[PDB]
RNA sequence: AAGGUAAGUAU
């Protein structure tokens, strides 16, 4: 995860263990990846990319 | 005065010194009694 | 740099304001509705009364001898087939959800289902697969019929 | 609340259908002359869903006497008396040929209100006897229950 | 940068001709609709106990279907047939409408009557709400009705077929607080009682509204229990509303099968029953294998049950589709492909 | 993050101490289609705020007790010219004097009248209670069916909220904005989840 | 035996809107003795029923076998 | 804490008195001739 | 007993507490009753008020089961009166003890 | 100065 933990607040620590399981924040940033490179295929002759 | 409908004497309140302890004692108790308490029983404990 | 103003939102300050204008408001009603309410010998003696009762009964005795333009339907046209009628049922929504009224034939949508299930099925003008999301094959009667 | 006391001491309707070799059965329906009595007991759980839902009734079924009566004791049980009387002052308005709505205006309507509420009453709906008695009932002088009773009959 | 604890977006650093233009609203829509983005959001929600739709109430589920099958009063109020009319297509192209009467089904499962409320086509003139002026007139006859029975007779649940009309019953019933409205999740065919040649003619011919009293169980209960004879006329009503023509003929297999004229529906053996049955399920199947292009044989039990009843197994969409993939761990993930970067 | 009411997830305390919120605390920003545009509590740069003090919101016991002869005297007159009129005590009638008075006014449209009125000497049981239950009762001076709820911490809560810079300065401390919620009205808490 | 205890121990409406609090929504305590005690969705706006709740009567009180013979 | 006569209230040096739960709260109202008898008779038993 | 006893005027008024006031009400009116007696704050002739404020000391625990009974069979019936003191001579449990 | 160590398996 990309949180940084300014003191040891284990009450706040497992509840931001559940919310980003199973590699939420790859699939987060995976999926914004892939969204913006279907936005800008589809503007490929008017960007002339 | 009630008969004469003019002021003569004040009244100066103060809480008792017992009721001050007997407070302090149920914060005291309040808090002692947090290890496993939640903050929001902890906070309406304090509010009643 | 500089915050631009804001007016605090207060969730239960804003109720007492609807609360004292909606007092207002009745007040106001009250006195409207009273201006057109408030506009409105025999009354002491018996006899009299009885007299001009009698009067009335003999008085009273003496007398005695298809256009359904502008519904949509949320169907397309080329769905309904030529050579038979099919019936036509209002769409269900919510009495307070404010919102134009829709015909929907029961076995057409029954039908779109399918074929959008189908396609769900066999599927595995910017930013189009979410559009759906944020945001419809419907025509408007005129006269009747179209 | 009763005045002994000291410091230290409805939606209803009209319609009823009659139950009573043949597919076809058809009950013949009759029409209520009182719209219920005023005994509603607070049920409202969400009093502003509620108020909508029949504001909504007002608008879209209108001449519909409990409709009108309805909102007015809904508005009268959560403590909004004013309210209730501009709302049954509307339904009387706009649903005259019913008693049960005048004679709901002139529970609600405080004092000498009710007797110009139930002389438009009269005025629109003569001949009922249920308006003249509740006039009776409502004006206190004897002599003008006798002048009252006299234009009755 | 995107700030996931607050929903912000931007963007710093150099521009071409109609990149910024663009990637503004592409990255506004990529916020508001993204997958992931969803899996986080709800994910927060989740841990917070956080909720926004109105609080859920008992529904009639293909689940609790059972439990409906007790020995106390129900009522089924449906007001699809409230608002009816009827269009028909021209072969030059032009489709004509003629508005019709309309219906209010209240039907008791358990005796069978089917109190039908004709709308004539007169109410619905100068009327801007439709639908909501329906939802009204069907319950102001639901509370008619249920004032009509006495106590004994009285409903303790009243499951409304349609969700929009369970706040103008909630609210029609302020006089009836011990008497429970639901709603269903699956959708009952009550709709199709009107394809019957006896109601939609009577409908039609009617001129003024009426109640009418009808018994769905005509001869039934003389030799099975209501239990069956809701689950045949339920049957019987799905097979109608999926294919009308071909029910009407399975429901006659032979000329000397006769209905008589008090009766709506064949009278048939009990042996011959269970055949009908089952040839009414075979069409139904057979019939949403069609409409959804799969096989009837790899249909389970209560695939098959679902399908019976109104309960929709629904295809997920793109959207959901991928939210599955993200809100789970990858399946069996095989780490066969090395990358070095 | 004390001082918030229960319903917008804080710990609903109550202050009897002055504590001072800086300014700091005050500001918040949402982002629009232009845009994102920064927000602050308490403008034209004024002192720093302070929560509301609990003892500004409740009446002292001598005015209390002045209001309570007025207002009772009041309701006397009322019911007597009531009585002349055969009429009997609206709610609008008794609405200047609502939430005045020793017992409170509220007390007589109370549905439980009839039967409480035959409750004597309730107030040495409440005060006998400590010795049947072993809670410690912090109103053992009082019963809130007979002599009314005495105090009213409504305009405490409003005050609360607008020194905190309303919703959209508390919720800018929480995860609101992290839940993508589009408004808060219509959103509900779960004291409990299923598990 | 397990549909009954399921039907006593489960979720009652009665309770499932109690355990209900609107956001944003500062009622007003109406307990002295407890604060922080609320009713939640319980006759309040923003429960979406239009009529109260009723009670489950399968929560009824009622008393043990052997007391009911010492009775 | 009322009397049905003024004279009535002068009639004993006890003016008012309440009696709590089990506190009892009295004052007296003494004159020159009552206190100082009283005290000689206090101080017979108990010399100081 | 509390009903009857308000009923027929059991209590005189200085009991207390009482149910028209709070403890607070019931500190006023104190406060107010003194400085309403007549020449309550005069000193000229050297007269002098007192206040008293005490206990009774082992109040509960010292009362007689035999004499309270007896002092309330002037109050109530003989067959109550009995059942309230044979109510205080119950065993006092403990866990063990 | 602390009350702020993830427990690992591989290389």
């Amino acid at each position: 995860t990309g949180i940084f933990m300014h003191g040891k607040i284990p009450t706040l620590k497992i509840s931001l263990i559940q919310i980003f399981r199973a590699h939420l924040w790859q699939k987060i940033h995976e999926s914004i990846v892939m969204d913006l490179c279907q936005v800008f295929d589809q503007e490929l002759d008017a960007l002339e990319i | 005065n009630e008969v004469t409908k003019e002021r003569t004497a004040q009244c100066f309140l103060r809480v008792d010194d017992e009721s001050m302890q007997r407070f302090h004692n149920r914060v005291r108790q309040i808090l002692m009694a947090s290890g496993s308490t939640t903050f929001t029983k902890i906070v309406n404990k304090w509010n009643t | 740099e500089e915050p631009v103003t804001a007016d605090v939102i207060n969730p239960m300050a804003l109720r007492q304001r609807e609360e004292l204008r909606e007092k207002l408001a009745a007040a106001k009603e009250k006195r409207l509705l009273n201006q057109k309410l408030g506009k409105i010998p025999w009354l002491d003696d018996t006899a009299a009364w009885i007299e001009r009762s009698r009067q009335l009964q003999k008085e009273k005795d003496l007398a005695e001898k298809r256009d359904l333009q502008g519904l949509t339907v949320e169907h397309a046209i080329d769905s309904f087939r030529e050579g038979e009628t099919m019936i036509l049922t209002l769409k269900d929504k919510g009495v307070l959800q404010e919102e134009e009224d829709v015909l929907v034939n029961v076995n057409l949508v029954d039908k779109e289902r399918a074929e959008k299930n189908v396609e769900l099925r066999k599927k595995k003008a910017q930013q189009k697969p979410r559009s759906i999301l944020s945001k419809p094959h419907s025509f408007r009667l005129e006269q009747g019929g179209t | 609340v009763d005045p002994r006391q000291t410091q230290f001491g409805r939606n209803t309707l009209m319609d009823m259908r009659l139950s009573q070799q043949t597919v076809v059965d058809p009950k013949g329906y009759l029409t209520d002359l009182n719209s219920m009595i005023p005994t509603h007991g607070g049920d409202i759980n969400d009093i502003k869903k509620a108020r909508l839902l029949l504001k909504s009734v007002r608008e879209t079924n209108p001449h519909h006497p409990p409709a009108w009566i309805a909102s007015a004791r809904l508005e009268e049980v959560t403590g909004k008396l004013q309210v209730a009387r501009n709302l049954i002052m509307k339904g009387t308005e706009m649903c005259p040929k019913s008693e049960d709505v005048w004679l709901e205006a002139a529970r609600l309507q405080p004092g000498d209100t009710a007797k110009a509420v139930v002389a438009q009453a009269v005025r629109h709906l003569p001949q009922s006897v249920r308006i003249y008695i509740r006039a009776a009932e409502l004006e206190t002088d004897i002599r003008a229950k006798k002048r009252v009773l006299r234009k009755a009959l | 940068a995107i700030d996931l604890a607050y929903n912000l977006h931007s963007a710093y650093g150099n521009w071409f001709p109609g990149s910024k233009p663009l990637i503004q609203q592409a990255m506004a829509k990529i916020m508001k609709a993204n997958p992931a983005l969803y899996v986080l959001r709800e994910r927060i929600r989740k841990g917070l106990q956080l909720y926004s739709s109105e609080p859920t109430e008992p529904y009639l589920s293909s689940q609790n279907y059972g439990e409906l099958f007790s020995n106390q009063i129900i009522w089924f109020v449906d007001d699809t047939n409230v608002y009816r009319v009827t269009i028909h297509k021209t072969f030059e192209g032009n489709l004509t409408t003629k508005p019709i009467n309309g219906a209010i089904f209240i039907f008791n499962p358990r005796t069978g009557q089917l109190f039908l409320k004709i709308i004539h086509t007169s109410v619905w003139a100068g009327q801007k709400r439709l639908g909501q002026l329906a939802k009204w007139k069907t319950a102001e006859e639901v509370a008619a009705l249920i004032r009509s029975l006495p106590v004994e007779e009285q409903p303790k649940q009243i499951i409304v077929t349609r969700k929009g009309m369970l706040d103008p019953l909630e609210v029609h019933l302020l006089d009836f607080p011990n008497i429970v409205i639901k709603g269903s999740e699956l959708q009952l065919p009550f709709q199709a009682c009107l394809k019957v040649e006896k109601f939609g003619d009577l409908i039609l011919k009617a001129t003024e509204p009426q109640m009418v009293l009808f018994n769905l169980y005509d001869d039934w209960l003389k030799t099975i229990s209501s239990y069956t004879a809701f689950s045949r006329l339920i049957l019987i009503l799905r097979a109608l509303h999926v294919n009308n023509d071909r029910a009407k003929v399975i429901l006659k297999p032979d000329k000397t099968t006769i209905t008589e004229p008090h009766h709506i529906w064949p009278t048939l053996t009990d042996e011959e029953w269970i055949k009908v049955e089952v040839q009414l399920k075979d069409l139904i199947l057979a019939d949403y294998g069609k409409k959804n292009n799969v096989n009837v044989a790899s249909l389970t039990q209560s695939e098959i049950r679902d399908i019976i009843l109104g309960m929709e197994i629904s295809a997920p969409s793109q959207q959901r589709q991928q939210i599955a993939e993200i809100e789970k761990q990858t399946k069996e993930q095989s780490q066969l492909t090395a990358t070095q970067t | 993050v004390f001082y918030t009411p229960k319903e917008l997830g804080g710990l609903g305390m109550l202050s009897m101490g002055h504590v001072l919120i800086p300014q700091s605390d005050l500001r918040w920003s949402k982002q629009t289609d232009v845009g994102i545009t920064h927000f602050r509590s308490g403008m034209s740069h004024e002192e720093d705020q302070l929560i509301p003090n609990l003892y500004r919101y409740i009446q002292p016991w001598e005015s209390e007790f002045i209001d309570s002869q007025r207002v009772w005297a009041e309701y006397a007159l009322k019911r007597q010219e009531a009585i002349a009129q055969n009429r009997r005590l609206t709610l609008e009638d008794l609405e200047d004097s609502w939430d005045r008075g020793i017992p409170r006014i509220n007390t007589l449209f109370q549905k439980d009248r009839h039967t409480l009125a035959y409750d004597k000497g309730w107030r040495v049981r409440t005060d006998f209670k400590q010795y049947q239950v072993l809670k410690q009762n912090p109103f053992w001076w009082t019963h809130q069916r007979h002599d009314g709820k005495l105090w009213n911490l409504n305009n405490y809560r409003t005050d609360m909220i607008q020194a905190l810079g309303g919703v959209e300065g508390i919720l800018e401390h929480t995860l609101f904005k992290g839940t993508y919620f589009p408004t808060w009205e219509g959103l509900f808490w779960e004291k409990a989840s299923g598990f | 035996r397990y549909r009954k205890m399921k039907e006593r121990l489960g979720l009652t409406e009665i309770r499932k809107q109690a355990n209900r609090m609107s956001f944003g929504e500062i009622e007003e305590d109406a307990y002295q003795e407890d604060l922080g005690f609320s009713l939640g969705h319980l006759g309040k706006s923003g429960s979406g029923r239009v009529r109260q709740t009723q009670v489950n009567e399968a929560t009824k009180a009622r008393i043990s076998k052997t007391l009911q013979r010492t009775l | 804490l009322s009397f049905q006569d003024i004279a009535t209230e002068a009639a004993h040096p006890i003016r008012l008195f309440c009696r709590y739960i089990d506190r009892i709260h009295i004052f007296f109202r003494f004159t020159a001739d009552e206190a100082r008898d009283l005290i000689q008779r206090y101080l017979t038993e108990h010399p100081d | 007993l509390w009903y009857e006893a308000d009923k027929r005027r059991l209590f005189p008024p200085w009991i207390k507490p009482a149910d028209t006031e709070p403890p607070p009400l019931l500190v006023y009116k104190w406060c107010q009753g003194i400085n309403n007696l007549q020449d309550v704050w005069e000193t000229s002739e050297g007269e002098c008020n007192v206040m008293l404020e005490s206990r009774f000391e082992k109040m509960y625990e010292k009362i007689d089961l035999t004499l309270l009974n007896r002092l309330l069979r002037l109050i109530v019936d003989h067959n109550i009166a009995d059942y309230m003191t044979a109510k205080n001579n119950v065993v006092i449990n403990y866990k063990d003890m």
